[PDB]
């Protein structure tokens, strides 16, 4: 088929997204950190440069992609993973 | 071929990346029963009044095969007659009380 | 104008420059464009796949092409593989399997490095119908026979795909399977039995971060002559006791030494 | 030690010979016989130049070739002076070290025409070398609308 190669019909994950000192977001294996700080600009009408996504405390590649984080960070942990943005 | 997000304030129901059919790609569906108790509604009234959305369903064994190879879904969080789903798609999502975002790669 | 002393120049432009000197002049599009300044092109993260590109990749005939997190489609993966018959590096990570399908074609060129980490669908069958050689009425022509490098980092595969393996790579040399938590020691013990190719083929394998590898897979390992490569770095599951076991019941004949925690190379 | 180089143009050098066998040319001439040795392929100022080039780089320790990939920003400072000479002069001093196979000198007077070359317009480049255009105008436009990078 001509299309189903489309991010569409990629695997999804689920991600908690909570205020380093709260939302819920599910998209491909294949999304990027970079995309998901891109979403969360919008949704805070702010700019890249001020958005960061971390993982204990560790700002987190903006090319490493969700499916990445999980198997590194969260295997064998129930949904969702649990990730910490912060703004700057 | 863009990303799309959704959002909400509250948990999300899960999601399984099924092949209903040799005919078919692989895409995403729900648990039927599922969406209908997040809606609070029948098979009945969801059917009646939501005909453009795909329900379809496959043998519990086949389901587990297809969810068993993820390394996302942990045994616990594996599911398992047949297995009732609606298809994955941004009209249910928004239904659902979700938001939906297109991000471009 | 002298022809090799411009070949002389080119050599130390990169492509962005070479594809800017093409418009130069008439000449220039034609030397620039010459096979030899193309023998690596990378595309990587590239959002557009037109087909006035694909045909550029055709007229410079690379060696080793890297289309890695660009999503490319069936189609276009189709065309670019069979109008390149020297390819032997191909870079498919972060793709879609129904893009590495065009690979079960027959016009597909003898490929020796496989890159497929990360490409979502990319399973135990789908292994199978990329390995599985074509028809045939007698009762190897797989075109995957040449591989010497094979990069499977981050799928869902199980033991399965790696009998698959066994049977049709004996050239096989290095093979990644990080991130691939199905695997189990079994797989090793598999690769390195007696009377596999792989046994005596393979010389470096990434493990790395493998959930259900332990340091029972060690033991295999000791049985490969040629092994020199073993990245079993964060397996959770495998202790740094075990492998200084290894370089130990190993160092009558070999002498390994772990530059880095679980890594482990022969010296 | 030393030996006499003649230039196609007749003139004579004096050079160290371990100075002239940085080209591999002339030392497998000196090698071959010896019992002027005559440059029908190099001018005489081309020649004097080619001499100071080696005479500065006579101890040089061998250069490191893996890792070690086609790169245009390690033209050292010296080379860099002695190579502010005029386009003609530079090219010259490539065909010369083809000749003379000396591919120190060869590599250095190509990282700088390189040098010359990057991040410059196709209109600038024509205008640095002397280039006379021959696209037809579709032909120009097809060209880089026929592809990017």
């Amino acid at each position: 088929h001509s299309k189903a190669h489309y991010y569409r019909y990629d695997e999804q994950l689920n991600l908690c997204l909570e205020r380093l000192s709260n939302k819920y977001v599910r998209c491909s294996v294949r999304a990027e950190v970079r995309h998901l700080r891109r979403v969360l600009c919008h949704r805070l009408m702010l700019n890249p440069q001020h958005v960061q996504l971390l993982f204990d405390n560790e700002v987190l590649p903006d090319h490493m992609t969700m499916k990445q984080i999980w198997l590194s960070r969260w295997f064998g942990k129930p949904s969702p993973l649990l990730l910490q943005y912060s703004v700057k | 071929d863009d990303f799309m997000f959704e959002l909400s304030d509250k948990p999300l129901l899960p999601c399984y990346n099924l092949q209903v059919s040799v005919s078919r790609g692989p895409c995403n569906w729900f648990l039927f029963s599922d969406v209908l108790k997040r809606l609070k509604l029948s098979s009945r009234i969801f059917q009646a009044r939501f005909p453009h959305f795909e329900i379809t369903t496959m043998p519990k064994a086949e389901f587990y095969r297809q969810v068993a190879s993820s390394q996302l879904l942990t045994p616990a969080e594996r599911p398992g007659e047949t297995v009732e789903l609606v298809r994955y798609e941004p009209d249910l999502l928004r239904l659902l009380g979700s938001e939906v975002e297109f991000q471009s790669c | 104008m002298h022809r090799e002393v411009w070949m002389a120049v080119f050599s130390y432009l990169s492509h962005q420059d070479l594809c800017v000197c093409m418009r130069v002049c008439r000449t220039w599009n034609r030397w620039c464009c010459d096979k030899r300044l193309w023998t690596r092109i990378d595309l990587n993260h590239c959002k557009s796949i037109t087909p006035l590109m694909l045909s550029g990749i055709i007229r410079r005939q690379p060696v080793s092409l890297d289309l890695s997190w660009t999503n490319i489609s069936k189609k276009q993966l189709s065309w670019l593989i069979n109008r390149l018959p020297g390819l032997r590096d191909l870079v498919l990570s972060g793709c879609s399997w129904i893009a590495v399908s065009a690979l079960c074609s027959s016009s597909c060129p003898l490929l020796r490095t496989l890159d497929v980490q990360w490409v979502e669908g990319l399973k135990d069958a789908q292994m199978r119908d990329l390995l599985s050689p074509p028809t045939d009425n007698r009762p190897n022509r797989s075109k995957l026979r040449n591989i010497v490098e094979l990069r499977l980092a981050g799928l869902d595969i199980t033991d399965a795909s790696l009998r698959l393996i066994i049977r049709h790579m004996p050239l096989l040399s290095k093979l990644h399977l990080s991130y691939c938590n199905h695997v189990t020691d079994q797989s090793i013990n598999l690769l390195t039995a007696v009377g596999t190719t792989t046994r005596d083929s393979l010389t470096e394998i990434n493990l790395s971060d493998c959930n259900k590898v332990t340091d029972q897979c060690l033991s295999f390992f000791k049985r490969c002559g040629n092994i020199c490569h073993i990245d079993l770095r964060y397996c959770k599951q495998v202790t740094k006791e075990g492998c200084e076991q290894f370089i130990a019941e190993m160092s009558v004949s070999v002498q390994f030494g772990q530059v880095e925690e679980k890594l482990l190379q022969k010296l | 030690p030393s030996i006499k180089l003649q230039s196609s143009d007749g003139e004579i050098f004096e050079v160290d010979v371990e100075i002239a066998k940085q080209s591999v040319t002339i030392k497998t001439m000196l090698e071959d016989l010896g019992m002027p040795v005559p440059l029908p392929n190099v001018n005489a100022a081309i020649l004097k130049k080619v001499i100071q080039w080696c005479t500065h780089h006579k101890d040089d320790p061998p250069p490191p070739e893996d890792n070690k990939e086609k790169r245009t920003d390690d033209i050292p400072v010296w080379d860099q002076e002695f190579l502010k000479v005029d386009q003609g002069t530079l090219f010259e001093l490539i065909l010369a070290a083809n000749y003379l196979d000396i591919k120190g000198l060869l590599d250095v007077t190509c990282k700088t025409v390189a040098n010359m070359i990057k991040g410059k317009t196709p209109e600038e480049i024509r205008k640095t070398f002397n280039i006379k255009n021959d696209f037809t105008e579709e032909e120009e436009a097809q060209v880089r609308k026929e592809n990017q990078w």
